[PDB]
């Protein structure tokens, strides 16, 4: 939810 | 405690190549996607790679792309980087990034420069000259940078900075100025310690009046 | 590519005051779920980057409550409200929406504190060094604040201006002070053809030049 998303 | 160590870093040619590890240890290794990220000596931050948890969807800037290659082993708790094709543009410190809201836990760096001359490990010459004395360390004519400047093996951490590297004719000079009381100098030893990793090079200087 | 611009370049601030460093990004930075992956990193002096605030407005574990993120669209907005000493050095935004990810170029917190006077030291060259055939003379000018100062190379009286190097370290989060060193470099043979030699600082905290000497 509040990660970074990946690439 | 989530601490990373780089490594690996150190001079090279245009055109060779390098790879640098990072050490990951004070957290599950294998459940954090890593990134790397390096700063220039212009001091501008660019990152230049991810890696998912398990190993995959390696990504890149287009800058370093073909060329750079991230890589881990989670039994070993390591991160690597594999670099070719060098360019002068590579040149920066490389850091290791534990990743997860943002890169929330970077290592302290590894430095790579790339170029033609060769290594040069430094000369360090001890400065010696009231209830308080300011003592210091000339560490002349080394490449590539960086060099680590430490007094009495970590012992004396206050009273002490030490002043940025300056190119002078293809070759770097600094000093470190250390500030101790009256009473503390010549009763007991005062060490500069000298690290330039990129030629595997340690001098110790005792200060003597 | 995403650009990312900061201002202003450097910031003067009081200790208890409020700084304000601005984000503008060349586009709109919205992932494609929705969210803003706008992120704030201070650099401090000789260390490595930290991460204080994701998601524009979320700070990361252990960053005061004094720090505070804000904006939309291209504009964002780091705010400090109570600076500490401890909070400078060079604050770096950053996007995490679009590939490649990109830092803006950083923007540098100064505190501003009381005029201060240099300490000076001068020391003549190692034998060591004499043995090698050079002979560097070495003056520090420690903890003294604002940042600008002027050092003068005297030898037997005379000024001396080529063969110098003047370094400055970056502000000391303790004492919010900076330090210089000046380094005169001589031969063997030139240095020991004189015998007197001095640096003299001058510095906004006196119009009467700080004097060290030595002989021989
Ligand atoms: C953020 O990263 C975590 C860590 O693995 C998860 O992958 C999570 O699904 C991510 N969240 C978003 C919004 O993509």
């Amino acid at each position: 939810p509040d990660t970074r998303p990946a690439p | 405690e989530v601490k990373l160590v780089e490594s690996g870093g150190g001079l090279v040619a245009p055109g060779g190549s390098l790879k640098l590890s990072c050490a990951a240890s004070g957290f599950t290794f294998s459940s954090y996607p890593m990134s790397w990220v390096r700063q220039t000596p212009e001091k501008r931050l660019e990152w230049v790679a991810y890696i998912n948890n398990g190993g995959g969807n390696p990504y890149y800037p287009d800058t370093v792309k073909g060329r750079f290659t991230i890589s881990r082993d989670n039994a070993k708790n390591t991160l690597y980087l594999q670099m070719s094709s060098l360019k002068s543009e590579d040149t920066a410190i490389y850091y290791c990034i534990r990743q997860y809201y943002g890169f929330d836990y970077w290592g302290q760096g590894t430095t790579l420069t790339v170029s033609s001359a060769k290594t040069t490990p430094p000369s360090v010459y001890p400065l010696a000259p009231n209830s308080m004395v300011t003592l210091g360390c000339l560490v002349k004519g080394y490449f590539p940078e960086p060099v680590t400047v430490t007094w009495n093996s970590g012992s004396l951490s206050s009273g002490v900075h030490t002043f940025p590297a300056v190119l002078q004719s293809d070759l770097y000079t600094l000093s470190s100025s250390v500030t101790v009381p009256s009473s503390t100098w010549p009763s007991e030893t005062v060490t500069c310690n000298v690290a330039h990793p990129a030629s595997s090079t340690k001098v110790d200087k005792k200060i003597v009046p | 590519d995403v650009l990312m611009t900061q201002t202003p370049l450097s910031l003067p601030v009081s200790l208890g005051d409020q700084a304000s460093i601005s984000c503008r990004s060349s586009q709109t930075i919205v992932h494609s779920n929705g969210k803003i992956y706008l992120e704030w990193y201070l650099q401090k002096p000789g260390q490595s980057p930290k991460l204080l605030i994701y998601r524009v407005s979320k700070r990361f574990s252990g960053v005061p409550d004094r720090f505070s993120g804000s904006g939309s669209g291209t504009d964002f907005t780091l705010k400090i409200s109570r600076v500490e000493a401890e909070d400078l050095g060079v604050y770096y935004c950053f996007q995490g929406s679009h590939v490649p990810w990109t830092f803006g170029g950083g923007t540098k917190l100064e505190i501003k504190r009381a005029d201060a006077a240099p300490t000076v030291s001068i020391f003549p060259p190692s034998s060591e060094q004499l043995t090698s055939g050079g002979a560097s003379v070495v003056c520090f000018l420690n903890n003294f604040y604002p940042k600008d100062i002027n050092v003068k190379w005297k030898i037997d009286g005379s000024e001396r201006q080529n063969g110098v190097l003047n370094s400055w370290t970056d502000q000391d989060s303790k004492d919010s002070t900076y330090s210089m060193s000046s380094t005169l470099t001589l031969t063997k043979d030139e240095y020991e053809r004189h015998n007197s030699y001095t640096c003299e600082a001058t510095h906004k905290t006196s119009t009467s030049p700080i004097v060290k000497s030595f002989n021989r």
